[PDB]
RNA sequence: GUACUCUGGGGAUAACAGGCUGAUACCGCCCAAGAGUUCAUAUCGACGGCGGUGUUUGGCACCUCGAUGUCGGCUCAUCUCAUCCUGGGGCUGAAGCAGGUCCCAAGGGUAUGGCUGUUCGCCAUUUAAAGAGGUACGCGAGCUGGGUUUAGAACGUCGUGAGACAGUUCGGUCCCUAUCUACCGUGGGCGCUGGAAAUUUGAGAGGAUCUGCUCCUAGUACGAGAGGACCAGAGUGGACGAACCUCUGGUGUACCGGUUGUGACGCCAGUCGCAUCGCCGGGUAGCUAUGUUCGGAAGGGAUAACCGCUGAAAGCAUCUAAGCGGGAAGCCUACCUCAAGAUAAGAUUUCCCUAGGACUUUAUGUCCUCUAAAGAGCCGUUCGAGACUAGGACGUUGAUAGGUUGGAUGUGGAAGCAUAGUGAUAUGUGAAGCUGACCAAUACUAAUUGCUCGUGAGGCUUGACU
RNA sequence: UAAGUUCCGACCUGCACGAAUGGCAUAAUGAUGGCGGCGCUGUCUCCAGCAGAGGCUCAGUGAAAUCGAAAUCGCUGUGAA
RNA sequence: CAGGUCGAGUAGACCAAGGCGCUUGAGAGAACUCUGCUGAAGGAACUAGGCAAAAUGGUACCGUAACUUCGGGAGAAGGUA
RNA sequence: GAACCCACUGUCGUUGAAAAGCCAGGGGAUGACUUGUGGAUAGGGGUGAAAGGCUAAUCAAGCCUGGUGAUAGCUGGUUCU
RNA sequence: GUGAGGGGAGUGAAAUAGAUCCUGAAACCGCAUGCAUACAAGCAGUGGGAGCACCUUCGUGGUGUGACUGCGUACCUUUUG
């Protein structure tokens, strides 16, 4: 359940530690974005000497949320935080490692990268 | 906020014509034959053939 | 028992017979029914039970464990057939039903003592 | 909305409302019969009859719950002396409740308070 | 269409083979008597009236009791009419019995019922209102409609204004819902989702008018 | 000089909003040099001409100075169409995908932030789109009070000075319990051709009306390539709305437990009062969204622009004059809710009441006597119904409420007594004790004896059948 | 800062700074003016539940400002507009 | 003048001696208003402005920068029991 | 940092409990401090760490009584046929 | 209620001259009788006009009411209005 103005750990080895949530896509005054949404952001910390930088704006899709998702036995799955995956123009992954579990929500065609590099799929 | 013209006698006994009192029910007791409001003990302690007070 | 006894006799039709006794404060593996196209597999869920609702049919439990450096928690759906199997691997002692205080603990602090017959 | 809801509030707060009604409770149990307001005496039900149903059997466990409840020695004498005994072979209803009229101060609505088998 | 009446029992859970979790409402269903049937000759419409439940002679009153002499069937608790057409109407006499059975598994239904009551409410409970500023100087205005109109032109408040009022206790009928179960020996229906009303409220289930 | 101010007056006279007008403003049309490789009119269009609207800047001074008291924001709106998106079309310098221009169309929809008091504007990032306007530049007896425009103080500047400003800066009280109209809800009365209990028809009214992306047709038609469709199907989302509480959670001051200080119950033990429910950890029902399910599907009829068929006036041609068609998110239906105070007061089923005297005002006539029906209400136990009402259930031929018994749930190892320890404490008896609102049984308690209202066959005229 | 009419540093064509109507600085101090950050949160997305006090009903007491008189509807037009 | 238990205290919580329950009550438990408690995920996106709320908070020991008028800054910050 | 003396922010109250307050926060608290009693300064005067502040709920000239029935080219009103 | 207040009795020419007591107007507030009034839009009247009730010199009469209907936006002041 993530909103303008959240923040997001990094999943990945893209170079980022922490970004800021600043829009939601994917239609006229949405709101939340969870597992598997697309997200915009800005970086707010970054690794020296790495490729992304603090104060790019990029994309990103959210992994991991606290607010957690819902499964169709009627179970709920929560994480201990929100984590997010960065993302080129082409709207794919540009990282060559996945840190901590990711779930099943990313098995489609665009998110197979992460889906494969994840420790976990739960 | 207050009225601009005085309420005639007309509308405010049509405004009233909604508060005349009612009737209690009243009933004989069939114990002691005095008039008592119904399902209440009578003033002298007495409902459904059992005394109150000695 | 506080349904109406229609209400309870549907539910009671569908009640797994075969769940082993288990408290909060346990360890416990979960059996999980994967299903991707039409390949079946069951997937493990290990951790400490930290929450348990006695409903009848409406009965769950949740249950936390540690991943990649990544608390998870999921609640399972006690009757539900996506549960294959539990099995508990240790018995935990604890003070209270609910151990939300372990959210708040890691490595060491978050350890559970062993209940000793 | 209040649905389904159990309980009164008789413009009180709860530990006063809670207070109040023991005191009912105990001087019902002192004098048998008494006067109050409808509304009390039909929640007082409540409060007291379940004190008659725990004084049927006389362990000092339920003594302590007793005094823990009453707060009055005498009370819980009497509950575990004369009023359980009196009542072991009866399913609850310990209580009547009859309606008494209005109060003149108050025009408040008015009910009798009394054991089942007094005198 | 011909349908049902019935009352809601509550709500629950079926567990499907694959895993899924599909919620229920479940709906007693005393079989329906038909008490009287109207014709185009008579009444000028097609109908169907049925009974169902019971109720004690104290309280079915003389004309009532005659009027179900007359069809040979017990007093029941509620009379409801269904509109129906001149195929629906085959089979049907007065006397007879409509059961769970006019139901099958799978078909899409549409469900009738009177809303729970939540008296007097609102603009931001009723209508969706939004409310004003907690803090920053507001006053006394938090919860409060607003405006209401314009100015001296109209100089009036139109009709349909949105405003505080009784919310609740209302019929509502919810289309397309699936049945889930047609229980015969128990005289059940257990069909997917909500139903409107509370437990112990009436129900009337027909067949969806989406076909 | 007065912003430290005061009195008598004026809507005879200014600032706001209204009014008249329309120079100005905005929109449209006529002619057409020319531009467009040729070619005024695909798209533009000089020099000139004719109008429309009532948004702008203005002109006037008709209303208000015994007061019409606000720039912007918030909340809540309603209308117009000169249409921003979605829908339907003609032309094109329209191969396709796109685009340009004009016509029809008002059903629905139509951003969040950084800066600034801002409206505006610039910027960042979205969206199918982020339309233009009227409504006292809508809305302050609905909120605010940042700007402007009292009294304090300072800077630049002007003045000899009191003081002042095509200026700036720090600070600076927002009253009113709603009579009438209107509106949102909810009742009382009477009427409806004797009375009553139910079930109903529908004249009509309101609600709802949005849309993205992916796949497939098909890398097909088209195109030198690059690119890439119409039409027609499937899936999956956003926003909005309703209902609901099985699931996930929140709350849950009458449920359970831990614990600090103090006081008390004679003392130990065990408990209770107060300290925000003392604090802290959980939590049943109910309520609830962030949770769950569902909806805007499909189809008829008349049409708009536009496209016709046949066809003369006018031997040809021509959608039109006679005659016959197609055609849109728009209209009427269709979906949901309400609806006979629809005074035109409708329909159907069933139920109830059939007695005697006197008199004159010989009449649905006035007094007597006798009758009191079917039902309705008062009262009581109450509710998932509720401000009061209304509505639903029940009143002993009874499960309506409380209690009682059992179950379930929650909290979690009661008290007492035994062991083991110097002791704090631990273990056993035993998952024990306690458990609001839940489920099921059960007349123990309370719904008692009752009363009031509502009558006695329902006028006359004509017609059709008896 | 993703985005800065405010803020900080610098530039000097200062409409209209400038040396006791003092100039430029200055540690400490200020319920003094402006700008930024951590923590924190119902300020907000977007409100929900609960407790007390009113509101509502009953019994008692019992105001107010206003007021030419009222059998006190909508729309379009008219008309001291 | 002013006691007790903790306490630095005449602060504070609960009590003593000694005084009171404040001259309308009884019900109900709607909108809305006032005062409080709690709150999923987010955490200033609110707003003229973090207004208001939330948050910090004791004792002992450790440790503490630029600047400075050498006094301060300083309880800086932060940490352990 | 209590008593005591003040009055920076906010909600409430605005026909108030109150013709300036309550509540939650806030400043000083051995000093240019707060306070009792009794005195002095009187209206173009007094007093003022200076706001035209205060001088009995009254201040760019206090209150009371007289001149006095001030004057008003202004507004209102002006009674039977 | 040994209250207040009243009904009789008695006094007085008169007690509706009975104590805040001669006369007892109006605003304002009750009770009783007659007629009208719950499908109809506005300065409330005016010119017509049916029916009903009582009275009666029996009518071409008197009193009360007024279904239905044409017309009809108070008064004063100040003003071009
Ligand atoms: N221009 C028109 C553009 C049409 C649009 N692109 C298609 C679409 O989404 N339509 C409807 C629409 O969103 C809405 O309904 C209506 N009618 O407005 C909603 C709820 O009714 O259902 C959607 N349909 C759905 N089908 C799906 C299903 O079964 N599961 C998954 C989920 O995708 C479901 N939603
Ligand atoms: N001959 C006729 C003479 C006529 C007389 N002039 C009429 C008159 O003057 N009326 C005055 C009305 C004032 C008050 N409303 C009276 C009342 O109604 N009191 C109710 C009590 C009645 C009860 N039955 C007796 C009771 O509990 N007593 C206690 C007790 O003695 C004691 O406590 C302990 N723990 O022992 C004491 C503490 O010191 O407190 C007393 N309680 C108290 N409550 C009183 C309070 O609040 N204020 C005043 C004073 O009375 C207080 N004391």
């Amino acid at each position: 359940m993530i909103q303008t103005e959240t923040m997001l750990d990094v999943a990945d080895n893209s170079g980022a530690r922490r970004v800021q949530c600043i829009k939601v896509l994917g239609g006229s005054h949405r709101r939340y974005a969870s597992v598997g949404d697309i997200i915009k952001v800005t970086v707010k910390e970054a690794i020296p000497r790495a490729r992304v930088k603090k104060g790019d704006v990029m994309n990103a899709v959210v992994v991991r949320t606290k607010f957690g998702i819902r499964r169709p036995d009627g179970s709920v799955i929560r994480f201990d935080d929100n984590a997010a995956v960065i993302l080129n123009n082409n709207k794919a992954p540009i990282a060559t490692r996945i840190f901590g579990p990711v779930t099943r929500e990313l098995r489609t065609e665009q998110f197979m990268k992460i889906i494969s590099l994840a420790p976990e799929v739960l | 906020a207050v009225q601009q013209n005085r309420k005639s006698r007309s509308r405010r006994d049509m405004r009233r014509s909604h508060d005349a009192l009612t009737e209690n029910a009243l009933t004989v007791d069939q114990a002691t034959g005095e008039t008592h409001r119904r399902h209440h003990v009578t003033k002298d302690g007495f409902y459904r053939g059992r005394q109150l007070f000695a | 028992s506080g349904k109406h006894p229609l209400v309870q006799a549907i539910e009671n039709s569908q009640l797994k017979t075969d769940l082993p006794e288990f408290a909060p404060g346990d360890t416990v593996v979960v059996q999980v029914k994967v299903k991707e196209g039409d390949r079946e597999r069951l997937q493990a869920f290990e951790g400490v039970v930290i929450a348990k609702k006695n409903r009848g049919l409406n009965s769950a439990f949740t249950v936390r464990k540690i991943s990649s450096g990544v608390g998870v928690e999921r609640v399972f759906q006690t009757h539900s057939p996506v549960v294959a199997k539990i099995e508990v691997k240790r018995r935990g002692d604890v003070r209270r039903a609910k151990l939300y205080y372990l959210r708040d603990l890691s490595g060491k602090a978050a350890r559970i003592r062993e209940k000793l017959p | 909305m209040r649905h389904r809801n159990s309980g009164v509030k008789l413009g009180r707060t709860s530990s006063h409302r809670k207070a109040m009604f023991e005191n009912l409770a105990n001087s019902l149990f002192e004098h048998e019969l008494i006067k109050t307001t409808l509304p009390k005496a039909k929640e007082l039900r409540r409060v007291a009859e379940p004190l008659i149903t725990l004084a049927k059997n006389d362990t000092v466990a339920n003594r302590r719950l007793a005094f823990a409840r009453t707060r009055n020695a005498a009370t819980v004498g009497k509950l575990f002396t004369v009023l359980g005994p009196r009542y072991k072979e009866r399913n609850g209803g310990y209580l009547r409740v009859l309606k008494a009229g209005f109060r003149a101060g108050d025009a408040a609505p008015m009910a009798y308070v009394e054991l089942v088998d007094r005198e | 269409a011909i349908g049902l009446v019935g009352r809601k029992c509550g709500m629950t859970r079926i567990f499907t083979d694959a895993g899924v979790s599909v919620p229920v409402t479940v709906i007693e269903v005393d079989p329906n008597r038909i008490t009287q049937i109207k014709t185009l000759e008579t009444d000028g419409y097609q109908a169907v009236q049925v009974t169902t439940g019971e109720r004690r002679e104290s309280r079915v009153t003389n004309a009532q009791k005659g009027h179900f002499a007359k069809a040979g069937v017990a007093a029941g608790r509620l009379v409801k009419e269904f509109r129906v057409t001149e195929a629906e109407l085959e089979g049907r006499e007065v006397g007879g019995t409509i059961g769970v059975d006019l139901f099958t598994v799978g078909q899409i239904v549409d469900v009738t019922g009177q809303s729970k009551g939540k008296g007097f409410q609102g603009g931001v409970k009723r209508w969706n209102f939004r409310t004003q500023d907690a803090t920053h100087g507001n006053s006394v205005s938090h919860r409060v409609l607003g405006s209401t109109g314009q100015n001296q032109t109209p100089g009036r408040v139109f009709k349909g204004k949105k405003m505080a009022g009784h919310l609740g206790d209302e019929r509502v009928t919810v289309q397309g819902l699936e049945i889930v179960s047609v229980d015969t020996e128990r005289s059940v229906l257990v069909v997917k989702g909500a139903i409107p009303g509370a437990t112990g409220g009436d129900v009337i289930v027909r067949p969806t008018i989406k076909a």
